[PDB]
């Protein structure tokens, strides 16, 4: 059993704990007991869920697309279509996830994604077909398939899952960033010069994948929506950062929006109201 | 009373001089185990590892702060500068040293903070980058109550010009400032990155903030302004990729 | 009380690993060092 | 070398306009256009062009199209007139 | 040989040598080697024309 | 064959490259016993030990040769010539590689000769001096075939622009480059001068002079001119008194 | 670390073998050998 | 010099013949774990280990290359290519010796090189095939500079005939014969094939292609053609199945 509590009595100490100088930027370990007359705990206490892999550790919707089974036949734009769909993966899409990664400034994981397509039919149907979803995860800076049957999708070298529409695929990535660790934030550009992008950077490159129902068409509309699941482990986390406090307008950057309502509450009264 | 000597340079300070260190680490030279590139590396002498002196801002009673990148501020700072434009890959770490001096009837409190990759927000919002011209500054630096340039950066002060709130910034290495107790500020930087080594040019890997959190109250009749003057030292400096001297704008 | 048998070949493929014994925040809280003491290297 | 279309366009206040970028590498990674309007990426095939509506255009604009190709130049910007 | 420098790298001093009193009316000997990183030399010089029977 | 690898530089010679080493000295660093100057030297890493090529002269028929004076010729190359600005004092030796290929069916001779202490007559007698410009050329040299300049020393290759006997020039350290047997010279010259270190900028410890002897007579039909190509790479270079950059005449 | 039980009786049915170890590029980069020091049989 | 003598035959070299063995691999007898035929195999004597010369090529300015498959070419060689056509298995290894001297001012560079199962494109596209007579054409060889054939391979030699680069063919046991430094070159071929044994008459296992890939630029007025010349012995051959002649077309 770990103490968080020592009995202390009174205490006529001439090496005031209490007294410091918040000017060196140190935190000086000052206990209960060091100001008031203290009992003995014990923690009964380890902190597992305060650790950096179960805090980042639970899979999170990181990415939903709409795609569609139809008749394929005289269609130039399949991707407009919504045939099929491709997505440059990323974590910062969605805020509670971005937010809690932010609060490192590098971050080094093993991917688990989980895929989950929903088969919905709203015309008229006469029954619900049984599709199967292709999930390609191809590397980054790969070509993505361009129509819906290109031969893309037969890569001998891409990885793809192929299961059932309600249904779930589940496979891991492991970290794939070049450097020893994803920058979650990068303070630089991609090379010197004068007009290139600032912060976004392909360090960060996790990949990409496309999604299209392998099935040919039916005589009805199918529409498929497929909710992809992240979940990170083998969490490291270095340089703890300032909370997120504004929303966020892009992803990549620190941008907030202009006209931003206040983050820090108003109080209903004055200073001494409690 | 405290004395640094850094090659022919000597800052002497009065007060107690207690150094932050970032997160407990020295500056250390790139070990065997942690290094990529295989050029033997450049270490150079009391050349570079020596306090360079940025000309000093002037502290008012309306001023937001300043901020510092590295090593951008010490690009135009003798040997260092010209080694940094010389070779393709360098990794460094610092000695920070923010001096501002007053009487026992001023009053104020500058937060110095050093944020490694502080990304900073543009003011225009949506998905716009800040320049590289605004990120490199120089030894000016950026002056977070100048107004808004097309490509600069944002200069709200409570925002961190990255969208974090200034009270939080206690969470990375710093110092006050406390005109009451003290007038100089150290901290010990060493190289922070995700790669061993880097390109010093195109990537700063810290930013020196400045911040004045409680306002300069200055006496009465007294001159409404104190100077803030910034002293750096390249610490454990390495350079790698020696070629034709780097172009970059500005 | 507990048990795991790795059914594939890579470490990515592992469930997480658990709890970080070693946590320590005198990293953050206390980084302060007198320089005088010549701790540098 | 990255580029933007149009080079140049005229649009009345508030309107929308449809802004390509290509690169002249044929697998960028990084590839879209900056600008603090509200942009819709136009569902398209491929990976070296881009298209998106620019919504609601209310001042002169500078939107760049930005890519990490090597050749020649990475960043073009176009330039957006309002008239009213 | 009569040691005029001594060798001597970085220094983070907390008996500061460069700051003193002149109130008090001494002279104290800060050498080169107390405010900046020296070589080592030798003097080469015993001061035989300094001896107030040359002067 | 040989290899010489200094730094991130490599000269690879298909002839068997013997060196002269100037009075059998090497050069090395100043010792304790022979200092002056108190402050610990800078001595540079990779960053100044390498080769660096000054731009190639052509031979023909009728030219009279070529003079580099060193430091002056490397002020410019990369760290060094930074480093040699910025110092108040500094002392180097140097590996100098003349190189001059040609055929089996080219005839011609080279004397490479470095002289100590070179100091140039003037062409106009009396008591004038030779300007700064003309005796700090830089990497160009100075080409003892163009004509006379006011203030430019005198050209006269036989009398090695200083009143002696061109002749007499191999009491120097030198060696030939006889197109027949070798088209590479190697000297490596020590540090020489009667104080210990000194002003890299106003004082040109050597001078280097390449002066074809027996004349290029190329096969017939053959272009009337060959290459002349010169490699230097500092050795055991220190610097000391580190400060604001030098300013001096072009 | 990892585990793996054969549940089929044939060899063709086990995953993939995983490694070869030994790799050496001296076949195909360097095939030169003197043929004055009699290595042929 | 080098001196290697087979039989009744030998071969001198007064240039310090460095013999390249495709993939570290010397020509051996098929071992008993690797046989599969029952028949004790027929191991011939010096009478076919030896050196069969071909009929030379003359290397012009504009010629594509020549190429020659193993053991096609050698079918007509003394008792080597009646031992091939009595028996119904075999089996060789070869020392493939390619000469062709120049003088010192001559140019060019013969790219030889061994490919095992180098299977002929067709130049008709489809799926049609290169007939047995273009593909066993005997010791006069292909030559990629003559003109298709109705049921010929392809003859473009950027692409090695099969649809590969040309440039990528080292990766293949190869020597080039740079007529400045060498003028042969010597390769030893192993017994390569997925079958311990096989048919020498309708399978060849390696095919010789010697390439220029420098041009041959002869020095004014001369003759603008040079000849190669290619020498095979057999070697660790062995036969089995003895009967009646086989009958080849052509």
């Amino acid at each position: 059993q770990t103490v968080a509590s020592i009995s202390s009595g009174p205490k006529h100490t001439q090496k005031v704990p209490i007294l410091t100088a918040n000017e060196t930027g140190a935190t000086m370990p000052v206990l209960p007991s060091d100001s008031i007359e203290t009992r003995t705990t014990y923690m009964h206490f380890n902190g597992s869920e305060t650790d950096v892999e179960c805090f980042l550790g639970r899979a999170a919707c990181v990415h939903v697309t709409e795609i569609q089974n139809k008749d394929a036949t005289g269609i130039d734009n399949h991707r407009e279509a919504k045939l099929f769909n491709d997505w440059k993966i990323n974590l910062s899409s969605l805020v509670q996830l971005r937010k809690k990664l932010e609060l490192f400034t590098y971050v080094r994981f093993d991917s688990e994604y989980t895929i989950l397509a929903t088969a919905s039919q709203p015309d008229s149907a006469n029954y619900s077909s049984n599709l199967v979803v292709q999930a390609m995860y191809v590397p980054p800076g790969a070509p993505n398939p361009k129509e819906w049957d290109d031969y893309t999708w037969q890569s001998a070298s891409n990885p793809s899952v192929f299961f059932k529409v309600g249904d779930t695929s589940r496979f891991s990535v492991p970290y794939v960033g070049l450097a020893s660790a994803y920058n979650c934030f990068y303070d630089g550009y991609s090379h010197d010069d004068a007009e290139t992008q600032y912060g976004i950077t392909v360090l960060n490159h996790m990949g990409s994948m496309a999604f299209r129902i392998v099935n040919e068409h039916d005589e009805h509309k199918t529409l498929v929506k497929i909710r992809v699941y992240h979940r990170a482990k083998h969490v490291e986390a270095w340089i703890p950062r300032a909370p997120r406090a504004l929303p966020y307008t892009s992803i990549g950057r620190t941008n907030y929006p202009k006209n931003t309502e206040p983050v820090i509450k108003k109080r209903k009264g004055d200073i001494k109201s409690y | 009373v405290q004395q640094i000597t850094l090659g022919n340079s000597t800052i002497t300070t009065q007060e107690a001089a207690n150094a932050v260190v970032c997160y407990a680490e020295w500056p250390e030279y790139l070990p065997d185990v942690d290094a990529s590139d295989v050029n033997k590396t450049s270490k150079p002498d009391t050349s570079v590892c020596r306090f360079y002196t940025l000309d000093s801002k002037t502290w008012t009673t309306g001023s937001k702060g300043w901020c510092w990148k590295l090593p951008d501020a010490l690009k135009d700072m003798g040997v260092f500068g010209q080694n940094m434009f010389f070779h393709s890959l360098g990794r460094s770490g610092y000695t920070v040293h923010v001096q501002c001096n007053a009487t026992k009837f001023h009053s104020g409190c500058l937060l110095v903070v050093v944020i490694p990759e502080h990304q900073l927000a543009s003011h225009e919002g949506g998905n716009v980058s800040v320049k590289y011209t605004f990120t490199h500054p120089g030894e000016r630096g950026i002056d977070l109550s100048s107004a808004n340039e097309v490509g600069g950066p944002v200069k709200d002060v409570i925002y961190n010009m990255n969208g974090t709130l200034l009270g939080n910034l206690l969470i990375f290495p710093h110092q006050f400032i406390n005109l009451r107790t003290n007038n100089t500020a150290t901290i010990v930087i060493p190289y922070i990155n995700s790669v061993p080594i880097d390109s010093m040019t195109r990537h700063n890997n810290v930013s020196l903030m400045v911040i004045p959190i409680a306002p300069l109250t200055v006496p009465t009749g007294a001159t409404p302004s104190l100077p803030i003057t910034v002293t750096i030292a390249p610490m454990c400096t390495e350079f790698s990729g020696i070629r034709s001297k780097s172009i970059v704008p500005q | 009380t507990f048990t795991v048998i790795n059914y594939y070949k890579d470490a990515a493929s592992t469930s997480s690993a658990g709890q970080s014994l070693s946590m320590d925040p005198s990293k953050f809280t206390e980084p302060v060092k007198d320089l005088m003491l010549k701790g540098a290297p | 070398q990255t580029s933007v279309s149009p080079s140049k366009v005229i649009l009345p206040r508030g309107g929308s306009v449809l802004v390509t970028c290509s690169t002249s590498c044929d697998q960028p990674k990084l590839l879209g256009i900056e600008t603090p309007l509200p942009k819709k990426e136009l569902l398209l095939p491929g990976n070296n062009r881009k298209v998106y509506e620019l919504s609601n255009v209310q001042e002169d604009s500078q939107p760049m199209c930005y890519s990490n190709c090597p050749d020649g130049q990475s960043t073009a910007k176009t330039f957006l007139t309002v008239y009213w």
